[PDB]
């Protein structure tokens, strides 16, 4: 079964977020922004090592910008992402773990919280016939 | 020529009880075939030289296959039946790429064991001990039933 | 089908002294089930060929299980009684995801040992030697008492 | 059990610091600063290896800026951080240890002392039932 | 419950010569308690089936404790006397955090060896072979003298 | 079981072997209506011997020693795991104390064919109690009369 | 111990074995009121033999040798660890020097059932003291008459 | 050695064993005033037997054979390392060539108790010298008369 | 001189059935030649000194080979024929760089086994046991047939 | 106290032939002291319980010492003389930091080997097997000569 | 002193058949000189104490040498002749840096095997078993012929 | 070898062992002027036995048989490596064929002390040649009279 591109993962996570949290989340990543929002950045994608199944690790990021320190929003996004989401048929979401940089900085006139996630997706089992 | 045969293209196949269907054991991940011959000592000290004299003895064979374990596949529902009833099993080696058989014979299931690590899938291991001649199908015409 | 059974869903369960409860061994982190059969030799060389002949012999089985040790749980205080009282114990293998029983039988606690490393959690190991038939519940009807 | 977000760790440690040492310490990171203060810089959060328990490593930093050499104050901050703090139920601190950069510089017209901490938090033990 | 016991809380204690002081063996860094039983073979082939029959055997136990070695420690001046005098030693296993004993018994110091690396501290290893019953203190009332 | 038996030959033409777990000793009860299988059996020996009388005559060409076959006798040896409660063991003791000739049979319990039936006397009934093993028994039966071979004679197939 | 005994059969229908750690030799004291278990017992053997008288008559059809049951004798071998001050070991020596018959019994502690009782003489009381081992003893008893089998008779179940 | 002996039981009620390293054979010197322990002692075997006389009368009910006890005898076999200059080995030879009886005593050097004393003669004084080992000796002593046991009789506790 | 011989330049070759073609074993990846002699002990301790005396016994030799497996290779189609017929086989070792033979002799195919991973190519292993003298061609004149 | 002893402070020394000088073996990098005791089995099954009875047997000890090898050192010129001349060596283990002796005894040089790796320095290994008592100096007064 | 001897300075040398030349065997990369002495057990338990008495037994020695193998090197053309003819060979261990001999002996080529991986150079291994005394040239005068 | 012999006891007060490599067998040549050590020696066994006559009279209290020692005999068994051209072997064969008594001696070549001298007959002179070993020889000598013990008698120390 062909490897799933990061674009499908992005669509799936956007749909899960908007459906279960009512969150308007954009996928396109920007550099210089304004006004509070929530944005998803795909970092990278690689192959994990397991001699049982074809498995891939997708690392993405969630940028939450807001003029106020919003604890509830970041905690809710944490809960929703760590809960898991639906994938296109033929893929299994195995593990969602934190990895990479976790940051809470203030830029210009608003606070920027960066939360990086690493999700494991299995596509097929490594067995002959 | 081919210059190689990929390891994911040779599989172990088991004959069902009636012998009608060649079931490929599901979850195959590894396979090794051992074929050995004993050596006798004809070392008699009336011979010039200084080297030890030997001849060939008896031949036997064995097969070890391990992989992922699923208990619902008909292949694994037969291996248990053969194991419990002590009946000889018919085993074949299929190069599912070139569509040619490799080695067929009668074997006895000497071991049927399996492991369940908590962070992996449940894996199974099977040892088959040789019962009689292991017909080399690469040197003998025939033996190409595919399933 | 299933194509696999994840290892964190196969567990070892032990019947209590009365037999009314199937207690799941707490702290489980590994599980190995070994099933072997002897191979007898009948090579008499009035038989043509050139391959050493065998039949299948006698069958035996055993289970190893290791993991984290909890001293106060109900399951670990019963294995102590079984080991001390020299009584056979009823053991079962449960696929707690597919909710199907796999193997049940009478076993003897041959080894009940454990280690206490300084920079880790104190772990335990258990070995059960088979006394008689190990029933393959994957081929037989019944055997699904879950707890 | 779901992993803690870094922001929860920041809130817990900030509350512990303020309550036990009487220090006004902010979580939001600021780059160009003036007047003395104390700030907490979240570095990252990763998953450490120990095949008995689910344990995660949170690396953060404490930036302490003072117009004059403040010695016992950073001593007190370090000592309080090393003693441990209260985390929400279901999570246990395992060890608090120094890691990363430990730095003491003079910038602009004030001294900047950076003390980086790495904390281990166990969420639940790795065991099938 | 606790769901686990941290390994840095299980310690080994030795009764002094008069039995008045339970000395915690100084320098402890590891601990292993092995409890084993034999298996008798009763295969009588007038019985239907096909699985090998066993009964409970004979039980014994042993302990190995290793760590850093300090010669002037009181506990290390008691183990030496017991080893040199061929006298039984009373050993106990303590969960010093939960203030509960686990196993106590009489043992003989079968091995007392220690090794001194060039770039590391001097470490020691001890093996105690069980003389008789290893009394379990978790299913028996009493046995909680801490020191 | 196919491919025209190109490598797997299950054709029945012989057994080529007889597993020793398939041969058992059976003893007739005192009234003779029940064949008891000696419980705990683990070993079996059948001895059948004939002497040789020498008739070397010093007027025969050659240089070899001439003989004929002597008298024939037979005996059975058995040993195994012993329990004192089993009925078959409750019959061997009765025969031993009563000096009663006992009818014994050798049964291929797999092929359901008898092998040898005959009348014997219990010459030895001994047993051991090793401390790290299971207490086991040994029996010797001395043949009184012919050992009727059931492999050449017809009948004798009572399995119990 | 449940699921209708689908895989775990706990039904007691026999013993199928008697572990050798359960068969002990017991000796009656001089007064006959105390049964002492010989201390340090580690091995036991009971021999029961019968002679075979041949009646082969040269006028019998057949071709097999004729024999009957002769006379019966029995003996006991015991071996184990020897401690000199044990009461049982201080009694066997007395019987050995006095040439008195001694009453012996075979006791299964687990079944609490007597097996074989009789009168015997200590024909041999020897022991060895290997330097790297424990000093062990061996006793040989010969019986002057009936070895009463307590597995077929009623009574004789005193435990001590 | 405490906690009310909850798990550690030292309470002396027996020895439960006698290490073979504590049992040593010793002989009296020619003057009979010095008890010398044979150097290099590594093995010991004290054999004691009594003959059995058959009284089988063909008019006795039952079915077993009648026996009584005959005459008694004893012997000692001791082997070990041999050194030529030891007094014990310089005394054994004196007994050997002179054919004089020697007083022998078997002593438990741990319990400080004697076991058996007697008068014996060296019927076999042999020794072996394997090339890749230390040269080893063996001694056989046959007794003339009673082997007086010191476990039932009071006295005989001289150590040396 | 050469100061070394590259390991990819030394190969194992086999004579065909009639012996008219020297075929290099297709798939060669490794090679080991073992030549051993027995040792007899003659320590009669009438000799002054203090060192244990020894003399020479008998000489044996063997070859281990392994590599990738190609079923259609005629050399692999000849090793099977030699293994099956229990016939002695003539083997030679060729330095294809200097075009010089090294070792030739008669051997028996003691082991002809091969194993196939899932993620690699199917590999084969051959063991040849010496049937008498192994004549070294680096000391003796001749033995340079290349193919 | 100390709570530890650095491994660079436990050092092995031997006595010269006259015994007037204690020489530390130059070049040592490691040290291992093994002290073992045998265990007899005395199970007399007239006893209640279910555990195996044991007493202690004989005691013997051994020393492993390895390090860098320098030939001209006088101390290594003494071990060689002992190994050749089959004379016992008086060996002592001392703590050069606390200036305390630990263990003294007579030993035989059972193994005296050394290594000469291409990219390293020549390293030596020594095995000493003691004939009898290894008197420990940590429980008895005396044995404190350092040199 | 030197406090060390580099391992690239210790070499193995062989006396040729005539004995007029000392050959430095080409391709040397490792040396091992094993010297052992047996131990005879003199446990007679009429001796007070509690330790196992032993004496020195018999002495033996052996040499292991591995490295790169160039067959045309005339040094290797003597090892083969000695191996084939079962003739004892004179061997000397030489320090080419200090210009001092270390150990001379009469040895027998007990093992001469070599390996040819395709991704490396052909390496050879040689075992020499000692036929009697190994003269230690470090204590004895003389023995300084380099070549 | 110092610190007041605190742990190392170098004081020689005995031997406590004699390795078999120090005990050899030597024979006298025909002229009787050279003591030759048997070449290839690897084993030695000296047997010294004494007969025992029974004097048991049926009017003696007790129960033990009365015994008195009879005659004394000695023998030697040697074996080891055989080389044909060795002088000692070229002397043994001459004695074997000539039926001449040979003077034999047992020598402790380390302590330089004689042990046993006597006159003997070469009763057996056999040798084996296993194909995978060295050809070994075995010699048996039976003594014609007294074997003089040299550990109790002064003299007899000719070393060669």
């Amino acid at each position: 079964m062909k490897s799933l591109s990061f674009m499908r993962v992005l669509e799936a996570v956007r749909t899960m977020l908007q459906e279960k949290g009512g969150l308007d989340v954009s996928i396109v990543m920007r550099n210089q922004v304004e006004m509070p929002t929530t944005m998803i950045e795909m970092i990278d994608q690689e192959e994990e090592e397991s001699q049982t199944a074809w498995k891939e690790k997708y690392r993405f990021a969630i940028h939450h910008y807001t003029n106020e320190q919003d604890l509830a929003g970041v905690e809710k996004i944490d809960t929703l992402i760590q809960m898991g989401f639906i994938l296109p048929e033929g893929y299994k979401l195995v593990a969602v773990r934190h990895c990479g940089k976790q940051n809470l900085v203030k830029e210009n006139t608003l606070i920027h919280a960066k939360t990086s996630f690493e999700v494991s997706i299995c596509r097929e089992l490594k067995v002959k016939i | 020529a081919a210059k190689a045969v990929a390891g994911k293209d040779v599989i172990l196949a088991v004959f069902n009880a009636a012998g009608d269907k060649l079931l490929a054991v599901a979850g195959q991940q590894g396979l090794t075939v051992n074929r050995s011959k004993d050596s006798i000592e004809i070392t008699s000290k009336d011979t010039v030289g200084g080297w030890k004299s030997k001849i060939g003895g008896m031949k036997e064979w064995s097969i070890e296959n391990d992989g992922l374990y699923v208990a619902d596949a008909e292949s694994h529902k037969e291996l248990a039946k053969y194991f419990e009833s002590d009946s000889p099993v018919c085993v074949k080696i299929i190069n599912q790429a070139s569509k040619k058989g490799l080695f067929g014979g009668l074997a006895i299931v000497a071991d049927y064991s399996f492991e369940a690590p908590f962070d992996e899938a449940m894996t199974y291991s099977v040892k088959l001990d040789g019962m009689g001649a292991l017909v080399d199908l690469t040197i003998t015409e025939g033996g190409d039933q595919m399933p």
